[PDB]
């Protein structure tokens, strides 16, 4: 029932988190429970994941279509 | 422009996950990665990322490739905004607040309240709770 409706929103939360990563304070960066302190190492990695996130997404959602 | 610090910084970021140092990003690599934050992937995720950053098909990265994937800028932003559409109900270019945070944090990846929070608090134009999300296409583009 509609393959667009979930696509269409990873695209719309992929697309923010790469864009709220930008702000080194967004409340984005509160979801990585399982580390003790976010050092810069971990936020180039993350940077690095969620564009490739996005891509995906965006991918994905084309298909759909 | 093409930046040279910006390469700099994008050099320090393709070492973080070629631990190898042979030039070259595997999906078992990236998998290291992602699983070091907490991230639990499955190899369907990880060749799908490597896929759309693999230019030349061979199944690694190598850091051209990392180069360009970290050059491009977002026009993306039709397709963006065609997903807001497929929840505007009324097609008014608007989505109520409740219905972003319920869509938002129930399908997909599942954002966090304080995260929509961030979505609400930036484009709400009205405070009556009516999101203006061609605001936010425009935002993060
Ligand atoms: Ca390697
Ligand atoms: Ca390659």
């Amino acid at each position: 029932f509609n393959r667009q409706i979930p696509a269409a929103a990873s695209l719309i939360q992929t697309a923010w988190r790469c864009y709220a990563a930008e702000n080194p304070d967004s409340s984005t960066w509160k979801i990585y429970i399982r580390i003790s302190q976010l050092r810069e190492h971990h936020r180039a990695t993350i940077k690095v994941i969620r564009r490739m996130q996005y891509f995906v997404a965006k991918k994905k959602f084309q298909q759909a279509r | 422009q093409l930046t040279e610090e910006q390469i700099a910084e994008f050099k320090e970021a393709f070492s973080l996950f070629d631990k190898d140092g042979d030039g070259t990003i595997t999906t078992k690599e990236l998998g290291t990665v992602m699983r070091s934050l907490g991230q639990n992937p499955t190899e369907a995720e990880l060749q799908d990322m490597i896929n759309e950053v693999d230019a030349d098909g061979n199944g690694t990265i190598d850091f051209p490739e990392f180069l360009t994937m970290m050059a491009r800028k977002m026009d993306s932003e039709e397709e963006i905004r065609e997903a807001f559409r497929v929840f505007d109900k009324d097609g008014n270019g608007y989505i109520s607040a409740a219905e972003l945070r319920h869509v938002m944090t129930n399908l997909g990846e599942k954002l966090t309240d304080e995260e929509v929070d961030e979505m609400i608090r930036e484009a709400d134009i009205d405070g009556d709770g009516q999101v203006n999300y061609e605001e936010l296409v425009q935002m993060m583009t």
